[PDB]
RNA sequence: GGAGUAUGGUCACAAGGCUGAAACUUAAAGGAAUUGACGGAAGGGCACACCAGGAGUGGAGCCUGCGGCUUAAUUUGACUC
RNA sequence: GAUCGCUAUAAGAUGCACGAGAGCGAAAGCAUUUUCAACUGUGUCCAUUAAUCAAGAACGAAAGUUAGGGGAUCGAAGACGAUCAGAUACCGUCGUAGUCCUAACUAUAAACGAUGUCAACCAAGGAUUGGAUGAAA
RNA sequence: UUGAAAAAAU
RNA sequence: CUCUUCAUGGUGCAGCCCGUUAGCUCGUCGGGCUUUUAACCCGAAGGUCUUCGGUUCAAAUCCGGCCGAAGAAACCA
């Protein structure tokens, strides 16, 4: 009937980290210290260049939905982000693919925030004066 | 010879301005010479904004927007079609 | 079975803040270790004043609670940044901006360096003395726009962080 | 499990040369707009068959 | 052009900095704009140019032209569209 | 037990968004908040005390030198993996000097407005930075 | 993603 | 002496510890791409998988002496 460790309806926090080389769909509880299920883009594909494709990101956001249902998690807060430390602050193509797939799997989407870490005053950046030629 | 009267920059009464990093190349470009573009975008795109509204846990939640300012160099601003080569008379336009 | 029961508990906020239970937090079970290691795990962050004061007029903040502080949401901080004005910030962190006028025609409204310091001395002499922390909003970045309006016009005055 | 859609308008041709048409379709089950990449001759009147309707073919 | 090089002097721990030729060689070197051509530069259209295809040729036997080889001579013109 | 998530700690460096054909400085240069110069005002004072300057002197980006401290990020040299006919390069990973501070040197830049300093005259227009002076509370 | 070269005077 | 491993075109590497008739590059010849050369692509030939037996419906390929190299360990005529 009910697996051990599950509960009734509960709220989780979904951390959708999407670069141009991977896509992390990681969900925890409101505390953030305890994580339920984490599936990346590369967990669902056998090619290194497909680790960022929307299909891989959308697929990895479907097992997270079904595992959250098993654990009793019925809603998720979304914190989308990309590798925006000193690099491009734009999350990759897999950021939106996972979010729509999460909602299309009959899950309640709570608040959504862009927590891409912008630097107040940063360090040097890779590339040099002439950049990446 | 001289293609631009301002020499492609926007500095007049100063001698030095701090460098910044190009958005695409990460290349050191002067602050006044850089191509400044301010972009406003919703976090959830228009194709998927509906699907979130079908299953929302809040009453009057409005989806926020992303606020980022990007700076490009001339070499990549042209390549990315941010700016284009203009006519000799059309170069003087500033609108 | 990775989970294997574990245990789910409840979070209580102080008795001044309407909602007194936010949600569940998972832990391990008793061993040579101890489950009251729900201490210092006080990093539960709720959009606070839209999900716990049960009213979406406050929905642009964030709180955290030890078992701490408050912070403005990232979306709100970016939105209130204007291109052709002056940003004034001090330290509790409060941030404001010079405003326009109905009859004003010129594009830029920049404050003088001396005028900036006047606004950054009033703003520090009323955040203390009004140093519970007065709770809510109750509109007191309001004698910050009525006390500095004798010097400059200001609209987007907020308290962005308390540590 | 195949769910059909009705072609409403044609946005244009893409895919290097002209062999793929971008059309915005609606599913007669729930009147839901969807954008797909269509291979072959198509016009406004006829409908389309979609074995999968979870993807959006906006192509970045 | 030789060349900011040789030599003389001077400064520096040094790298080098400052001053600074001649022999010899040569009808040009160079500046701004014009027209054309070209661009692995941008924009707009077109062609069986390609796409969706059909028939194929290239593989085999034979006919025929070209090169080569041969011979007394194997007459010769044409060699990307 | 990586990538990932939540806290706490220590140094190093940096100073986003505001930030602009805006300001200051002789030039180089100057952006977290808490001695000098300049304009304006003037029924103040001196009375030619001024301008340009061989020689001479001070300041002078970055890199570089010497000796300490620091050493996070990035990274001339260098070591790998690609690409290539080759690649000792562009591309990816790692990484010494260096990048930061102190003391002493160095004195060169497309050190450019490629436009020496001082003075007189000089068409039309919008706008801006800082004062003064009228109206507008 | 790779694209090196085209002897002198007319 | 005991245990273990390997051998394949001119060359170097593949191959299935069950098996049904052996490949990838360089090397040779010819053709294709190019206005031409160099790069680039393709086809053919090139070994029958050290040597002899069993193992069966068939063995580079499973097992045995034999070759001819390699690693560890031992040694009273």
């Amino acid at each position: 009937e009910v697996i051990p460790g599950s509960t009734k309806d509960a709220f989780g926090v979904a951390h959708i980290y999407a670069t141009f080389n991977d896509t992390f769909v990681h969900v925890t509880d409101i505390s953030g210290k305890e994580t339920i299920i984490r599936i990346t883009g590369g967990m669902r594909v056998k090619a290194d260049r497909d680790e960022s494709s929307p299909y891989a990101a959308m697929t990895a956001a479907q097992d997270v939905a079904k595992r959250c249902k098993d654990l009793g998690v019925t809603s998720l807060h979304i914190k989308m982000r990309g590798e925006g430390g000193v690099y491009s602050k734009t999350p990759g193509p897999g950021a939106q693919a996972a979010l729509r797939a999460l909602a299309r799997a009959n899950m309640k989407i709570g608040r959504i925030e862009d927590v891409t870490p912008i630097p107040t005053d940063c360090t040097k950046r890779k590339g040099g004066r002439r950049g990446r030629r | 010879t001289s293609k631009r009267r301002n020499n492609g920059r926007s500095k007049k009464g100063r001698g030095h301005t701090q460098n910044v990093r190009c958005s695409h190349c990460g290349r050191c470009v002067p602050k006044d010479k850089a191509i400044k573009r301010y972009q406003i975008k919703n976090i959830v795109e228009a194709a998927a904004v509906r699907d979130i509204s079908d299953n929302s846990a809040l009453t009057k939640y409005k989806l926020p927007k992303t606020y980022m300012k990007l700076e490009y160099c001339v070499s990549c601003g042209i390549h990315g079609r941010v700016v284009r080569v203009r006519s000799r008379t059309d170069r003087r336009n500033r609108l | 079975e990775p989970f294997s029961k574990k245990e789910w508990y409840n979070v209580k906020v102080p008795k001044n803040f309407k909602r007194r239970t936010v949600g569940q937090i998972v832990v391990n079970k008793t061993a040579g270790t101890r489950i009251a290691s729900e201490q210092l795990k006080g990093r539960v962050v709720e959009v606070n004043l839209a999900d716990l004061m049960e009213n979406e007029k406050f929905g642009a903040y964030n709180y955290k609670f030890k078992c701490h502080g408050l912070k403005l949401t990232t979306d709100k901080l970016r939105s209130i940044v204007k291109k052709w004005c002056t940003l004034i910030e001090t330290s509790i962190f409060c941030i404001g901006f010079t405003s326009r006028k109905s009859n004003q025609i010129k594009k830029t409204s920049y404050a003088k360096s001396a005028q900036i310091k006047k606004i950054r001395k009033i703003m520090n002499n009323l955040i203390t003395k009004e140093a519970v922390d007065y709770l809510r909003e109750n509109k007191l970045p309001k004698e910050i726009v009525a006390k500095c309006s004798k010097v400059f016009s200001m609209d987007n005055v907020y308290i962005r962080k308390v540590k | 499990p195949v769910i059909y859609a009705q072609v409403t308008e044609i946005l244009g041709r893409t895919g290097s040369r002209g062999g793929v048409l971008q059309v915005r379709c609606d599913i007669m089950g729930e009147n839901r707009q969807i954008l797909r990449n269509v291979k072959g001759p198509i016009r406004v009147g006829d409908i389309l068959t979609l074995l999968e309707a979870e993807r959006e073919a906006r192509r970045l």
